[PDB]
């Protein structure tokens, strides 16, 4: 991607977002046991 | 009788011993 913006005077950042699907499934098998399974599909983040 | 040639299946590429990072092929042992 090439951005052409402007001749600003101060240093600036290009804050860019990539829309993804970040979800979580929450298992609670037994009392005091909670497990979460995260998932981001475009920017992979593992099934931790 | 014709010879009995059992098929040769490839090992599970997603099995127990498998250390997988998303981007690349899974390391195995």
């Amino acid at each position: 991607m090439t951005f052409e913006v402007d001749p600003m005077d101060e240093p600036t950042l290009l804050y860019l977002l990539f829309e993804v699907f970040d979800v979580v499934r929450v298992h609670q098998p037994h009392r005091g046991v909670i497990e979460a399974v995260y998932l981001r599909t475009p920017f992979s983040a593992g099934n931790a | 009788e014709v010879p009995f040639v059992p098929p040769r299946y490839m090992a599970p590429t997603e099995g127990r011993n498998s250390i997988r990072y998303s981007e690349l092929a899974p390391q195995y042992d």
